[PDB]
């Protein structure tokens, strides 16, 4: 039965090197990044001025067919830039820093491990992106710079062939993951090491690639709770160190020795944003 | 693969 500590020290010992990440909106919401099922007073309003229902018609294509001005109102919100990263982007930045990240795996949209610095080739924006767009009646493609002022002005950006409106390429329910998420094929049975953090393990296909590393791999979860596969099927070799997502992250930083170079990554990177 | 949810 293995501990925090304990994989903290297969990591120091680099008996674990090659670690493979998953993340959801657990650590986006300390940057204040609006979780969308569990939306502030302000957003909230803003979508309910439009009858928004529930929070997953945001990412359902009848909803959005019939009515777009909710997942736009949210669109907006996520413009590439208006937040920083927090404590647990830096971490995994400092993972990859360190020459042991295999790859990362999020569900998240709004682009924050990449602002922190984590190359795009060791990414698998697993739901999508708003870097590219596509008309939901022809189908055509586009950059997503090509609607974003639209985007930002309040305006439902629409097709200039058929005047369609056109949807950033993110991952509604139903709709097929980017081809990039079969990077898993190989990177999970390469992993000797599991992080999960942040996420509640519900939406599929993503939850169900935590049963994909191999028997002996340690899966370590940083989470409010044990959820999804962890908690249904655990193995003997997991770890859950349940609690606040950020104050498990620095805990683990603390087991690992890394305290003063994360303190250091930051005020570079909080340097490099201000 | 696509994205569903609750099962
Ligand atoms: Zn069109």
């Amino acid at each position: 039965k293995l501990s925090l500590q304990d994989v903290a020290e297969l990591i120091r010992a680099r008996a674990c090197q090659r670690v493979v990440v998953m993340v959801g909106a657990g650590i986006s919401t300390p940057s204040g990044i609006p979780d969308f099922r569990s939306p502030g007073s302000g957003l909230y309003s803003n979508l309910q001025q439009y009858d928004l229902p529930y929070p997953e018609a945001i990412f359902e294509l009848p909803f959005f067919f019939h009515n777009p001005k909710p997942f736009f109102t949210l669109a907006k919100e996520l413009y590439p830039g208006n937040y920083k990263p927090n404590v647990t982007h830096y971490f995994l930045r400092l993972l990859h820093d360190k020459g042991l990240l295999l790859r990362l795996y999020t569900q998240n949209i709004d682009g924050l491990e990449r602002v922190s610095g984590i190359p795009a080739s060791k990414l698998v924006e697993a739901h999508g992106t708003f870097a590219s767009a596509t008309c939901t009646v022809c189908q055509r493609p586009f950059p997503g710079e090509d609607i974003r002022a639209d985007v930002m002005a309040d305006r439902v950006p629409r097709c200039p062939v058929c005047t369609g409106v056109v949807k950033p390429d993110i991952v509604f329910f139903g709709e097929p993951l980017p081809q990039r998420f079969l990077l898993h094929v190989v990177d999970f049975p390469m992993a000797d090491l599991l992080l999960i953090l942040g996420t509640s393990l519900e939406v599929e296909p993503f939850a169900s690639l935590t049963e994909a590393v191999r028997s002996s791999v340690p899966r370590l979860l940083i989470n409010r709770d044990l959820v999804g596969p962890l908690a249904w099927h655990p193995r003997s070799r997991d770890v859950a160190q349940l609690g606040d997502v950020v104050h498990g992250v620095e805990s683990l930083v603390e087991l690992l020795g890394w305290t003063e170079e994360m303190r250091d990554l930051v005020q570079r990177e909080t340097g490099k944003l201000d | 693969a696509r994205k569903s949810t609750g099962g």
